[PDB]
């Protein structure tokens, strides 16, 4: 049930650790700009939220 | 592991066949050419080589 | 020039590149930083079916 995108739903990411590689088998992926950090240099960084 | 694949499996996770070609294009005795047909050899006279 | 070919999942099609992390540019397939050469890529559903 993703929501509309007039209404996009925010979820905020309280204290875990994060590997950035399960998601790749979540979903078809078709794109995967990442305009800030690179994307294959991910799982090293730790991020304030 | 393995890459057992059938239809139903969605975009994303489907086989992508990869070919990457690789020239160590280097000062040496080159191999593979294009397809240009040499000319005459001139010598002591301004031409492009 | 060589032509190294293979089949790999879509989601990794973009992880074969230069200077590139995760799970097939570590343990499967690296490509050197300074890689001259050509990435060909395409769907083979047709028959890994």
């Amino acid at each position: 049930r993703f929501a509309s995108v007039y209404a996009w739903n925010r979820k905020r990411i309280s204290n875990c650790v994060a590997d950035y590689s399960v998601l790749y088998n979540f979903a078809p992926f078709f794109a995967f700009k990442c305009y800030g950090v690179s994307p294959t240099k991910l799982n090293d960084l730790c991020f304030t939220n | 592991q393995s890459y057992g694949f059938r239809p139903t499996y969605g975009v994303g996770h489907q086989p992508y066949r990869v070919v990457v070609l690789s020239f160590e294009l280097l000062h040496a005795p080159a191999t593979v050419c294009g397809p240009k047909k040499s000319t005459n050899l001139v010598k002591n006279k301004c031409v492009n080589f | 020039v060589y032509a190294d070919s293979f089949v790999i999942r879509g989601n990794e099609v973009s992880q074969i590149a230069p200077g590139q992390t995760g799970n097939i540019a570590d343990y499967n397939y690296k490509l050197p930083d300074d890689f001259t050469g050509c990435v060909i890529a395409w769907n083979s559903n047709k028959l890994d079916s």
